[PDB]
Formats: C-alpha cells, sequence, structure tokens
C-alpha cells in the first residue's frame, strides 16, 4: 500500500482488458471526430436524414 | 539509529534527495510543527526563514523540493473507472 | 491433473526452469512515466515504487 | 518474429520467458533505484529513467549534449553514453535487474 | 395564515390540522447545537426530562478522561469545552475562502499520583467548523452540507432462517455493538448451539459459560427448561473453567503460547473492559429495552455484562422453543420475538452531530495514543498539559471529514427547494453504513414503519433507489438517533390535542388511526368503525374503542418536496417520484412568478429554505434599495439587510434577492422581506404559468417532446441567468516566475483590445469562445529552433520572446458579459497556496434564453426536451386570439397514470379565469362542503389544494361549470373543460374540442448548452495516447464493446478499424490522416494501434515471452 | 478545468535523413564472462578502454 491505504497498482492490474472472475464491460477507446447532444423529434425529415 | 535514518533519507522518496537536504527539510518540518503549536496558526515563510537563519527566498525552494509525487492510478471519480492518467493533456 | 502440466512442458520445447525467475525485466520508462503537472508537482506511475 | 510491427501477423505466439531471453531483450542492467536528480530534473545514471539504457529524452540529443542533430544518429557519445536517436525509444526499450 | 407577510392563498382543505409544520431545518440545527452544547439545547433538553444533559464534546471528553500511563502514577484529564466567537463572519469567509470556524478551548488537567499536583491550563484545541444559520457548513469558501445517515442500531438481533434441506427453523443472534467484536449464539442444524465469537467460526455455548465463570452444574441449574442447552452440555465434551478458557484462547488467535491463567484477562478484556468494546448509549438502551433488564435506571457503562450475555442466550433458546415472553431474573418479562433489521425501531439515524462526534472521537483516540506515548518519554515533574496535548491529529481528522468524505457534500443549491431538500436527506450509504452493491434488494424496499418518518415517494431514480430518502414533513429525530413522529393521542373515542411524538417501536404496541376520519366536531368519532394501522403494518377496521392514536394530519407520510405537488394523490408513485426529483432542478428564472395552484408548502418551505431575507424583529422600513433594507425597529436600534445580488450558486445559477416592500411599510417579525431565487412574494415559485393544450400538434410533440409558443422567448417567460467562475493562477516555476500582463507572444491587437492595461478583462466586455480573459505569460527557456522558423524570423525581423503564452482563454461555447473580477495577490499579503503569487477569478455571465433541446417538465413527472419553438402566429389559438403557450401530448398522459397534470390543468384554468358559484338558491350540491370564500374567486387568483386533502373531482366539475367570462360574452372553456381551438397554421378550426389550461411547468437544469459537444482533434492523454475525456476538455465519446458488436453485426470492417486505430491510438496515424484530409489525398491505411503495443510491453514485462510471427 | 503535464524532454522534428550521416566506427568490447558487444562510436573519438556494456 501507499498513502491512503490504497494498494499500489502492479503489472498484473495494468492489463487493459483483464477480466477478473466476473465479466465486466470493456468500455473502449474514446474515438475522435465525435460528439453528443440531446435529441428532438424531427417530423419534417425524410427517413434517411 | 544512524543506519536507519540514513536509509530513511536515501530510499524513502521516489525522487531521491541527498541526506543533507533531508536534514534541512526535517529541520523545517520540526520548526513548522512547533511554531504551529506556539503561534496557534501555521507560521509564515519569512517567519520560518528568520527562524532557521535562511532566506525567505530559500524556504520556498526547500518546500518545493519536499513535494512527493501524487500517484497516476488513483481513480479520480467517486464512480471509479477513470485513472488520473486519463486526464493529463 | 498433474499430467496436464507435465505433458505441457514435455510436448512443447519449453523448460520448467523458466518458472523460477532469475532476472526481472523493467518495463520501458514511458509506459510508467513520471510526468509533472504544471506547478512542480510530480505524477509517478506507481510501478516506480 | 517480426518486431517492427507492420501489417504482418500470421500468428501471435506466447511462451514462458526464460532468463536467457529476459536478459536478451534488455538494453542494460538498471542498478540504482534513482529516479530523477531532484534539481536538474534529468534522469539519474543507472536509474529507472536512465537515458543510457532506456534512451534519450530529447530528440537526437545525448546526455552531455555533445551531439544534437540527425547528422549524428545511430552513434553513441563515448563520454555521456547515449544512443543519439529519436526520443520514443524510451517507449520501446526494456531493462532487466540481475537478482 | 399564521405567517404575517403571507399572500392570501385560498385553500380547499377540509381539515383543520392541529400541529403546524415544524422548524424544517431542526434535523440539522438542533443536532449541531447539541454537539456544541449551546444554551438553546441546554434548555430544550431540560424541557423534556433529560436527567443529565451532556453536549457531544462533553461526552467525548468524559469518555477520554482520564488519560493514564501504564504506571497509573500520573493522570491527564479534560473538561469544559468552550467556544470563543467565530474568527470571520460568514460572507467574508465565503469570499476569501476562509472556512467559517470557531476555536475550541479545553481546560486540561495533569495529575501525578506519586507526589500530587495539577497542571491546569486553557489549551487551544483547533479551529472548529460551525453551522451557519441555514444548517450549512462553509468550507474553504464553499458551502457544504453534512447529510444525515441511517445505520442499524447496535443491539441484540434475532432471526431464524428455515433450513428446508433440514426443515428446521434455525434461530440465531448477533450482538453487534458500535465498536468491538461481534458474537453469534446460533442453533445449528443438529440440535445444538453455535457460539462463533469474534469471527472464530465455532463454539458450543457451554464452553463460553464455563469460560464466563460457570460450572456445568451451574449451567444445568440456570437452564432448567433448556432442552438443547442440556443436550449440548452433555456433548459439551469439556469440563473445568480453565479447561476451555484455553479452548477459547487457543482459538482466539492461532499461534500463540497460552498462559492459561493470564488469558483470563483477554476474555474479560474483549467484552467487559470498557475501553475496547462499547455498544454506545444507544446500544445499552436498546438492549435494556429488548431484555427489560435495567428498566428504571439511567444508562451508562456501555460495555456488556455477564447478565447481558446469559439473558441473550436464554432468550435465544426460548425463541428456539416457541414462546411468548421471557422474564429475566430481576427484569420485567418482555415479549419473545425476532427482530427486523429494516424496521425503523432498529435502523437509527446518525445525524450530523453524531457524525462530527465520531470524527472527533477518532481524532481524540490518536491524540490519546500520543499523550500516553510521550507521557513517559518526557521527564516527570517537568511536563505541562500543553506539552502533552497534540491537537494536529484532531484538526486533521476534522478537516478530512468536512472535506473529502461522502457525507460532506457540496450543498446542492440550484434553487431554494434543492437547498432545503439536500438537507433533510437520509442516505443509507456511507462509511459505516452499507455500500451500494453490497446492499441487497431488501433494504431498498419500503417497510411499513417508514410511514410518517421517511417519505416513500421521494428518492433518486438512478441506481440508488431506496438508499437515499428524505424525512417526512413532521418527523423529528429521537435524541438516540431514532425518527420520532407526532400523533394525537385519543381516549374513549375522544380525539385530544395532547400531541405525542411516538417513536418507531412504540407505534407498533398501539393502534394508529387516520387523520381523515370523520371526527364529530368534539373529538368523538362519527362512524363506529375506523381504519387503523396495526402492528406489522396491516390495515383493519376497529370499532372506536381501541383507537388510541390518530395521525396529526394527512400528508404526514410525504416529504418536503412531494408535499409541493398539487393533486399528488392522483398520480402514480412512479411519476410522482419523478416529479419530486425534477422539482429540485428548476433554475431560478429572472422573473419568478408564483403558481396559480399549489399546496400549502409553497410558503413555509420557502421561508425555511433560508434564501428569503426574513424581517428579524417587527419594525418599519426606513430606506430600501436594490441592495439593502434598513428596518427601524420599534425601539431605537436598526438593521440593514444586505441583499445577495447575482451571487454565483454552486451550479451556475443566479441568486438575486430583490426586496419586495416600500419605504413606508411596516413589517412584522418573522416576515418575508426579500424574494430569493425562486420565491415570488415569499412563497416557492419554481417556474411559470403557461397556457397549455393537450393535443398532439403536427408530430413535433412526439413521445414526450414539447412544442412551445415563441411568446416564452420574446417576453422572457423562461430565461435563466448563469454565472460561471473562471480561475487561473500565477505560479513560481523553476525557470522563472509566471507573469500576468498584456505583454503576449505573437498575437494581434484586436484580441488584446478588451483587456485592461494589466491583463484581466474589463468589467462588462462581452466575450466569446476564444477570447483572452486573463493575459498571462510564463518563461519557456530555449529550444533549438527550426531553421525554417529562424529564416522566417529573419525575414520579418522578430525576436524570440522566450516567454511562453499560457493565458486564460474562455473555454469552448461560452459567452456573455463579464460580471466581476476578484483578484488576489501574494504581494497584497492575502494568503494563497505555496508556489503561487496571483490568483485571479473572472466571473462571467450569460442570459440563456429558452431553446429547443432544453428540458421543461411539469410538477407531475411529465418531462421532455423542448421539441420546437413555433412562432406565435402558428400556435393553436383560442376564440379570443389568445395563443397557447405550450402544447403537451395526449399519448403521454394515460399510460403513465399521471392525471394529476390534467386535474391541475383544469383547476388552473378555474384559478385563472375566476369563478362565481351561483349561490342564488342556496348553495349548489357539489359545493356543499367546499370551504366558504370559494363561492366567488377573482381572476388570476391563486388557490391551493393540499396534498391528500384537496379538491375532489366533483368540486372540480362544479367549479368548472361556472367559470365567469373574460371580456366579451365568452366562456372559452365549456363545462367539460375543453375549447374549440382554431388552428394557427392552416386556418380552419379543429373538428373536436381540445383541452386547454394553465399548467405550471418548470425549466429543468438540463439545458442544451450544458450538453452539446464536438471534437475533431483535441488534447490527448499522457499515459495512453487516446483523446482526452469529457466535455471539460474536448474529448470524444466512448466507443465501448457494445458499439463494436453493433458495427461488426453490420459487418462494417473498415469503419471499425478507423474508429479503433486512427481516431484513438495510431499515434503516427493521426497526423497522417489529418494531412490526408487537409490536402485532399487518400486517407492512408491505419497502422498498429497504440494500446496493443503498450499491452505487448506489459506482457513482456511479466516475463511472458510474446512474439509476433510473420510466417 | 485542465491540468497538463510534460515529460522532461524536448521534441526536435527534422526529417530522418537516411543518407547524410556522420560516419562512425565500431568497437567490439568484451565483458568478463566471454561476451562480445559492439558499440557504434563517432569516428573522431578516443575509443574508451572500459565500458558498462
Ligand atoms: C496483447 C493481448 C494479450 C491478451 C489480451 C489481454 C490480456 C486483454 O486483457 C484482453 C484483450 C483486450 C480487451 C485488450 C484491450 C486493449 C488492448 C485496449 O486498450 C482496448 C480496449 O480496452 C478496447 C478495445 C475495443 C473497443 C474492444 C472491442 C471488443 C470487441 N469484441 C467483439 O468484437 O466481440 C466479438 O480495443 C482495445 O485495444
Ligand atoms: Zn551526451
Amino acid at each position: 500500500t501507499g498513502p491512503g491505504n490504497r494498494p499500489l497498482k502492479s503489472l498484473s492490474d495494468l492489463l487493459k482488458g483483464k477480466q477478473g472472475r466476473f465479466r465486466q464491460n470493456l468500455l473502449g477507446k474514446r474515438v475522435d471526430y465525435s460528439g453528443r447532444s440531446v435529441i428532438v423529434v424531427g417530423p419534417q425529415l425524410k427517413l434517411h436524414q | 539509529r544512524q543506519a536507519i535514518t540514513r536509509a530513511m533519507a536515501d530510499q524513502a522518496r521516489t525522487i531521491r534527495i541527498p541526506v543533507h537536504m533531508v536534514e534541512v527539510i526535517n529541520k523545517l518540518g520540526r520548526i513548522q510543527r512547533e511554531l504551529l503549536q506556539d503561534l496557534g496558526r501555521e507560521p509564515t515563510p519569512e517567519e520560518l526563514a528568520k527562524e532557521m537563519d535562511i532566506t525567505p527566498e530559500k524556504v520556498l525552494e526547500i518546500q518545493q523540493y519536499a513535494r512527493e509525487p501524487i500517484s497516476l492510478d488513483q481513480t479520480i471519480g467517486d464512480e471509479g473507472d477513470s485513472q488520473l492518467g486519463d486526464f493529463i493533456e | 491433473k498433474r499430467l496436464k502440466v507435465v505433458a505441457a512442458f514435455q510436448q512443447s520445447g519449453n523448460s520448467p526452469m523458466g518458472m523460477v525467475l532469475d532476472a526481472v525485466p523493467v518495463i520501458p520508462p514511458e509506459l510508467r512515466p513520471m510526468v509533472q503537472l504544471d506547478g512542480g508537482r510530480f505524477a509517478t506511475s506507481d510501478l516506480n515504487d | 518474429g517480426a518486431m517492427l510491427d507492420v501489417n504482418f501477423f500470421d500468428e501471435l505466439r506466447i511462451g514462458l520467458a526464460t532468463a536467457e531471453d529476459i536478459r536478451q531483450w534488455s538494453y542494460g542492467e538498471v542498478k540504482k533505484p534513482e529516479t530523477i536528480n531532484y534539481r536538474t530534473l534529468k534522469p539519474e545514471k543507472d536509474g529507472l529513467f536512465c537515458e543510457k539504457i532506456f534512451g534519450p529524452t530529447r530528440d537526437w540529443e545525448c546526455y552531455c549534449g555533445k551531439y544534437k542533430r540527425v547528422r549524428f544518429k545511430g552513434i553513441i557519445c563515448e563520454r555521456c553514453g547515449v544512443e543519439v536517436t529519436r526520443a520514443k525509444v524510451r517507449r520501446e526499450r526494456m531493462g532487466h535487474i540481475e537478482l | 395564515n399564521s405567517v404575517p407577510g403571507a399572500p392570501n392563498r385560498v385553500s380547499f382543505a377540509k381539515l383543520r390540522e392541529p400541529l403546524e409544520v415544524p422548524g424544517l431545518l431542526d434535523v440539522q440545527t438542533d443536532s449541531f447545537e447539541w454537539l456544541i452544547g449551546s444554551p438553546r439545547w441546554r434548555e430544550s433538553a431540560a424541557e423534556r426530562g433529560d436527567v443529565n444533559p451532556v453536549g457531544g464534546l462533553e461526552e467525548v471528553l468524559y469518555e477520554l478522561s482520564p488519560i493514564e500511563d501504564f504506571s497509573g502514577s500520573m493522570s491527564l484529564s479534560f473538561s469544559d469545552p468552550r467556544f470563543d466567537d467565530v474568527k470571520a463572519p460568514v460572507d467574508e469567509c465565503k469570499d476569501k475562502d476562509m472556512t467559517y470556524a470557531a476555536p475550541l478551548f479545553v481546560t486540561a488537567e495533569f495529575i501525578n499520583n506519586n507526589t500530587g499536583e495539577i497542571k491546569s491550563q486553557t489549551v487551544f484545541m483547533g479551529d472548529f467548523p460551525m453551522m451557519t444559520e441555514k444548517g450549512t457548513f462553509i468550507i474553504n469558501g464553499t458551502e457544504r452540507v453534512v447529510v444525515s445517515q441511517l445505520v442499524r442500531s447496535p443491539g441484540v438481533y434475532f432471526d431464524e432462517t428455515i433450513d428446508k434441506s433440514t426443515d428446521k427453523t434455525l434461530h440465531s443472534v448477533k450482538v453487534i455493538p458500535s465498536r468491538g467484536a461481534w458474537l453469534e449464539f446460533d442453533v445449528d442444524k443438529r440440535d445444538t448451539v453455535g457460539v462463533r465469537i469474534d469471527r472464530k467460526r465455532r463454539q458450543p455455548v457451554t464452553v463460553l459459560l464455563k469460560a464466563l465463570g460457570w460450572t456445568s452444574e451451574q449451567i444445568v441449574e440456570r437452564f432448567g427448561f433448556s432442552e438443547i442447552m442440556r443436550s449440548t452440555l452433555e456433548k459439551d465434551n469439556t469440563v473445568g473453567t480453565d479447561e476451555a478458557l484455553l479452548d477459547i484462547y487457543r482459538k482466539l488467535r492461532p499461534g500463540e503460547p497460552p498462559t492459561k491463567e493470564s488469558a483470563q484477562t483477554l476474555l474479560e478484556n474483549l467484552f467487559f473492559k470498557e475501553k475496547r468494546y462499547d455498544l454506545a448509549r444507544v446500544g445499552r438502551y436498546k438492549v435494556n429495552k429488548k431484555l427489560g433488564l435495567h428498566v428504571g435506571e439511567p444508562i451508562t457503562s456501555s460495555t456488556l455484562t455477564e447478565e447481558d450475555v446469559v439473558a441473550t442466550i436464554e432468550y435465544l433458546v426460548r425463541l428456539h422453543e416457541g414462546q411468548t415472553t421471557m422474564t429475566v431474573p430481576g427484569g420485567v418479562e418482555v415479549p419473545v420475538e425476532t427482530d427486523d433489521i429494516d424496521h425503523f425501531g432498529n435502523r437509527r439515524l446518525r445525524t450530523v452531530g453524531e457524525l462530527i462526534q465520531n470524527q472527533i472521537r477518532v481524532g481524540m483516540s490518536r491524540m490519546e495514543r500520543v499523550v500516553r506515548e510521550r507521557m513517559t518519554t518526557q521527564d516527570v515533574e517537568a511536563i505541562t498539559p500543553q506539552t502533552l496535548i497534540n491537537i494536529r491529529p484532531v484538526v486533521a481528522a476534522i478537516k478530512e471529514f468536512f472535506g473529502t468524505s461522502q457525507l460532506s457534500q457540496f450543498m446542492d443549491q440550484n434553487n431554494p427547494l434543492s437547498g432545503l431538500t439536500h438537507k433533510r436527506r437520509l442516505s443509507a450509504l456511507g462509511p459505516g453504513g452499507l455500500s451500494r452493491e453490497r446492499a441487497g434488494l431488501e433494504v431498498r424496499d419500503v417497510h411499513p414503519s417508514h410511514y410518517g418518518r421517511m417519505c416513500p415517494i421521494e428518492t433518486p431514480e438512478g441506481p440508488n433507489i431506496g438508499l437515499i430518502g428524505s424525512l417526512s414533513v413532521y418527523a423529528r429525530v429521537n435524541p438516540f438517533g431514532f425518527i420520532e413522529t407526532p400523533y394525537r393521542k385519543v381516549v374513549d373515542g375522544v380525539v385530544s390535542d395532547e400531541i405525542v411524538y411516538l417513536t418507531a417501536d412504540e407505534e407498533d404496541r398501539h393502534v394508529v388511526a387516520q387523520a381523515n376520519s370523520p371526527i364529530d366536531a368534539d373529538g368523538r368519532f362519527v362512524e363506529p368503525r375506523v381504519l387503523v394501522r396495526r402492528k406489522a403494518g396491516e390495515v383493519e377496521y376497529v370499532p372506536s374503542s381501541e383507537v388510541d392514536y390518530m395521525d396529526v394530519s394527512p400528508r404526514q407520510m410525504v416529504s418536503v418536496a412531494t408535499a409541493m405537488i398539487p393533486f399528488l394523490e392522483h398520480d402514480d408513485a412512479n411519476r410522482a417520484l419523478m416529479g419530486a426529483n425534477m422539482q429540485r432542478q428548476a433554475v431560478p428564472l429572472v422573473r419568478s412568478e408564483a403558481p396559480l395552484v399549489g399546496t400549502g408548502m409553497e410558503l413555509r418551505a420557502a421561508i425555511d429554505a433560508g434564501d428569503v431575507v426574513v424581517a428579524e424583529e417587527s419594525g418599519v422600513i426606513e430606506e430600501v434599495s436594490a441592495d439593502y433594507i434598513t428596518v427601524m425597529h420599534d425601539n431605537g436600534t436598526r438593521r440593514t439587510y444586505r441583499m445577495r445580488k447575482f451571487a454565483r450558486s454552486n451550479h451556475g445559477t443566479c441568486a438575486n434577492q430583490c426586496p419586495i416592500v416600500d419605504a413606508g411599510d411596516r413589517v412584522e417579525a418573522g416576515q418575508v422581506i426579500a424574494d430569493g431565487p425562486c420565491t415570488d412574494d415569499g412563497e416557492m415559485a419554481l417556474g411559470k404559468n403557461l397556457l397549455v393544450a393537450i393535443m398532439p400538434w403536427e408530430g413535433h410533440n412526439y413521445e414526450d417532446a414539447i412544442i412551445l409558443s415563441n411568446r416564452l422567448v420574446e417576453e422572457d417567460v423562461l430565461t435563466s441567468i448563469h454565472i460561471e467562475e473562471h480561475e487561473i493562477d500565477a505560479r513560481d516555476t523553476k525557470l522563472g516566475a509566471e507573469e500576468i500582463t498584456r505583454d503576449i507572444p505573437n498575437i494581434s491587437d484586436e484580441v488584446l483590445a478588451d483587456l485592461d492595461e494589466r491583463g484581466i478583462v474589463r468589467i462588462g466586455a462581452e466575450v466569446r469562445d476564444g477570447d483572452i480573459l486573463v493575459g498571462k505569460v510564463t518563461p519557456k527557456g530555449e529550444t533549438e529552433l527550426t531553421p525554417e522558423e529562424r529564416l522566417l524570423r529573419a525575414i520579418f525581423g522578430e525576436k524570440a520572446r522566450e516567454v511562453r503564452d499560457t493565458s486564460l482563454k474562455v473555454p469552448h461555447g461560452e459567452s456573455g458579459k463579464v460580471i466581476g473580477i476578484r483578484v488576489f495577490s501574494r504581494e497584497d499579503e492575502d494568503e494563497l497556496p505555496a508556489g503561487v503569487n496571483e490568483l485571479v477569478r473572472v466571473y462571467v455571465a450569460q442570459k440563456r434564453k429558452i431553446s429547443d433541446g432544453d428540458k421543461l417538465a411539469g410538477r407531475h413527472g411529465n418531462k421532455g426536451v423542448i421539441g420546437k419553438i413555433l412562432p406565435v402566429e402558428d400556435m393553436p389559438f383560442l376564440a379570443d386570439g389568445t395563443p397557447v403557450d405550450i402544447i403537451l401530448n395526449t399519448h403521454g398522459v394515460p399510460r403513465r397514470m399521471n392525471i394529476g397534470q390534467i386535474l391541475e390543468t383544469h383547476l388552473g384554468w378555474c384559478a385563472h379565469s375566476g369563478w362565481k358559484v351561483d349561490a342564488a338558491k342556496g348553495v349548489p350540491d357539489w359545493a356543499a362542503r367546499l370551504p366558504d370564500e370559494l363561492l366567488e374567486a377573482q381572476p388570476n387568483a391563486i388557490v391551493s389544494t393540499p396534498v391528500f386533502d384537496g379538491a375532489q373531482e366533483a368540486e372540480l366539475q362544479g367549479l368548472l361549470s361556472c367559470t365567469l367570462p373574460n371580456r366579451d360574452g365568452d366562456v372559452l372553456v365549456d363545462a367539460d373543460g375543453k375549447a374549440m381551438l382554431f388552428d394557427g397554421r392552416s386556418g380552419e378550426p379543429f373538428p373536436y374540442p381540445v383541452t386547454v389550461g394553465y399548467m405550471y411547468i418548470m425549466k429543468l437544469h438540463h439545458l442544451v448548452d450544458d450538453k452539446i459537444h464536438a471534437r475533431s482533434t483535441g488534447p490527448y492523454s499522457m499515459i495512453t495516447q487516446q483523446p482526452l475525456g469529457g466535455k471539460a476538455q474536448f474529448g470524444g465519446q466512448r466507443f465501448g464493446e457494445m458499439e463494436c458488436w453493433a458495427m461488426q453485426a453490420y459487418g462494417a470492417a473498415y469503419t471499425l478499424q478507423e474508429l479503433l486505430t486512427i481516431k484513438s491510438d495510431d499515434t503516427v496515424g493521426r497526423v497522417k490522416v489529418y494531412e490526408a484530409i487537409v490536402k485532399g489525398e487518400n486517407i492512408p491505411e491505419p497502422g498498429i494501434p497504440e494500446s496493443f503495443k503498450v499491452l505487448l510491453k506489459e506482457l513482456q514485462s511479466l516475463c511472458l515471452n510474446v512474439e509476433v510471427l510473420s510466417s | 478545468r485542465v491540468l497538463r503535464g510534460s515529460r522532461l524532454g524536448a521534441v526536435s522534428y527534422e526529417t530522418d535523413r537516411n543518407h547524410d550521416l556522420a560516419p562512425r566506427q565500431i568497437a567490439r568490447y568484451r565483458t568478463d564472462n566471454g561476451e562480445e558487444f559492439e558499440v557504434p562510436f563517432a569516428d573522431d573519438a578516443e575509443i574508451p578502454g572500459t565500458w558498462l556494456c
């Protein structure tokens, strides 16, 4: 442990995927060219818009 | 005791500091705690400087030398899924 | 259950002598950096300790 | 083995790594638990950031500074002791610890 | 009534509630002044028994004194904690970041036994925080709120989980104290006992009883009926006390040579020596009440007793025999029964006083083991208590509590109601309490003892349902940490007024009536049979002879927020929950209109929010302004209330207070004298009153969306101010010193036009994304130039300017005026963190209009992002040309069971147009039991239907049938409550009448501008080479595993390779792609990702030979 | 709010000229346990006798 009694994070824990006994989510890479927002219904659009 | 304090000087910081700088920093620490108990508040830079016969310029330099690195693997969010390393441009 | 690992070492061209570690390797310095936040503070990688 | 990692991966084989390989990857026994000179903020010799082993922290620049251009590459300043080359070999090279 | 500055809000309530709503912040303020020992508490305790009142600090010191060395030759003792006045007043604390505190002085005392002396001083104990008048701690200038917490009260607990594999009932027990070691007294599958002590996995009870100082004959004697006891005592296979003592020992800890004589102390030192085992005063009270041991004497000596252990075991065996009552020797017989660890008779409430006392205790322990530590290293006949006492652990413990502790939260103040409701919060999660995942589905449920104590409706709808509650309106915390509740004790069917605060347990013993019971105007009931709440929460009809406690008034089972939902009893608990959680998220508008329809709570819970300047002592206004009011009291002395004008809240919302009186008026004490953020004339007002239809108009209001009139945007009916706090500092670097000034590296003069002569912007200058809010420059040193750069510098003849440019440019997508600048300086002697010289903060403000994407939502949970802001002309208008403000959808009404919105809509139209019940020939039948002074009601007249006692549906129809016309002969709303809206766009009328009405809708704090975000190339993480994360920086949205699955299921390979290689990790791929786009070439083929290479070196670091093989 | 760091090393970005390079010798050193290691030194440089290979 270090300060705050948090166990030091060794090499066995730095493996990125590293599923333990229970299968948790990967959650990925944070791509660029991205962006979110809130949506609103667009009833004048065509289906492919 | 001399061996153990030597060891605590050498092998106790991630960025090693020679022994004499550790002695001056520990003198600074003693003077800060005792002057805290006495003044009732944590003393000032110039106050500690005048107290240790050094410059109030130099005291800040010693304080900067005496700052230990904070780990890059402390989960920043209370919801712990983001290492602190994931937030350094 | 023993034959499992035994045939594992036999069949392959390995040798169980590799299990006892004689020389530890050191991960490259960049994968365990010591970056400084602006303002003198340092941020190690917790493997340096 | 194709370590240069360009588009060709027909297999990716694992295997328990003996000492004869572990000390064959490494580019120098690190033998001082020193991280950075507290004041100059350069890596310590034989430390866990030793430029002599892991590589140069500055693109095409030795440690003593006696070489500072691409025209001197692949060579090693015989006084400081660093392969004057790109500053991302600190991302690839490894060191070992003779127990 | 009963509040002098009240607006006359007529009310439909049929009942006359005896008790008035309590001092809504008592749960905070009384707890803290307990912990202090203020004279207010000092008298309040005496007002109800309280044999010995002891302040929290007093209790901590009286459990610390004395401090004695191993020798016991010298003694240290504390006493008399006294607070001097605070060191900085509240506003200045909040300004300069000073944590509003006050010093502790503690009259220590050192006594040497061998020779005999006293070393009595007045020690300084440390700057102690101090609750403000609003029950909120200010910390470092921020304003925090310690949250009340729930835990299982330490006591004796009893359960029997049936082993169907055996078909036997397995009773058990856990004596869990506040601190110490557990112990269970099971009854195994086999007909024996299980006596696991301190988690040591196995024991028969007879072993413990023998170790306790019993013989086998003594145990046979004391256990006469005890069948399983005598059985185990026959298979106990261990005789002689010492004989087990060693059993116990040996297993007490493995690997130790026992001293059979000496380990006796270890036992009498786990459960009895009152320094390492202390179920607190709560625990002792609980045990003595469960076993009826010390029934009539004061509680103390919190450690267990052999009588306690024997009584527990005997009661356990009688429980696993089938019994009704056990009569311990010397104790009143008490009912034999198992306990429920969720029932509020066992789930106490560590209020803020309790929490702070725990932290001071955990600090004083460290201080104790430095006192007794240096108690001997120092030389005797020379020490002073000042040299013994070290306060640093205490001060560190406190300071690390208030900051950085999941019960010390930022005061969630984005309106007075949220400020009020973060206080009065019960959170079962926290240190000591159970965590989230470890907490099963059981505790989330609503045990029927929560009635009247913890509101079953209000709770966070996220993944914390049940783990965060708010208190009922009338509840009150038991001095032990239980949640008492008021009742009206009734005798002989004669409802008295002797208001009794029944706790969580004694409610079960009784039978509890209902508030809406037909009292016969004297305390006599009317009907013979009455509903009642029996012990386990079952409902029955008892005749009016058993009923001994009736509810103080309805809406007793409902929290502060949920009491403010009109027509609550019509909505389903789902949407009512969502409403009570979205009603704490409205943002304080610039205009702050009060609602046509409400409950009673809009006023009382608005002066209790704190954010309404209240006339202290009754007097006369002497002079006003938009900044201060000077009330001349009746006798001489005056007072000037300083308005908070545009203070940034903790979430970016304005906090104006404009005064609402005139220079000649006369205010009574306790009166509202200055509106707050969301108060209108004192009462709550979290939104506006907007004419609403209920038709689905042109698909834009599709599936919870909303269309709006543009009138909202023109007349600023929905318009929030926002005030963001930007902050940069000038640090001391190794190379030099950072410097704030107009001197900047290569830069135009236009972008440095708004700055003043010394860096910081000019107060008032409008800014936009990319402006220089604080011109700040730092040295850079030297770098070997690029020779092309050197040629350009030559051809233009510019210098190097080795100072690098790190100025405070306003972040992306922010604008608006610069309200004010607050600048600090090390030179000006103001304190700052080390290595800092000049800390400048630039308060910026912007007046966000409403806009599509924003999240409006009624009071009934019915929410939805604004869909489209129609122009005013193409909005379905009434017959008077009056447009409609918003247009909800019908398909959201039925399947959500929130017809509260419809009933509110009709009652709002009645409250608007004003009605006049034609009492020409007597009074109409529906209005037989309406209150008087509701026969006629003026236009725009507010009303109020309190929660579970409000307008009945019949009353609504009856009002609505007579709804007096507007200006022409025009009753725009037919008796059904609808109208013939004319289409604004096409022109024809709609073929069927549509509902209209005034529905009170808030503006939730999920504005678009706080959400929208985009990135094309931004910063990059240091450790991993990925884009950075979150809207704080640019960052890019996560691309998890589920999206990888989706884009594979499509079979899109190249897009997946893109998203995982040359948008996240291909380090040389990024610049190549950016070049390819900018020049118009072809996007190159992506290289190996970066995370793979890092993973490869980590695996090779684990001594795992990993090696690519080409062929 | 942003917090940026920086490794203590500059980033010079010329082009990786593969042709015009300062010529350099090769000195093969031997450790004690019969190991041969090779070191490209600059031409004009006293090839040091010992070396931490
Ligand atoms: C060098 C590999 C050694 C063995 C693998 C180990 C020890 C890993 O522990 C498990 C594999 C793994 C996880 C590595 C994660 C890495 C390298 C990393 O940083 C990520 C990442 O965290 C996520 C992703 C993708 C977004 C994951 C998408 C998965 C899709 N699966 C699918 O398509 O369904 C069939 O890529 C990465 O390179
Ligand atoms: Zn060099």
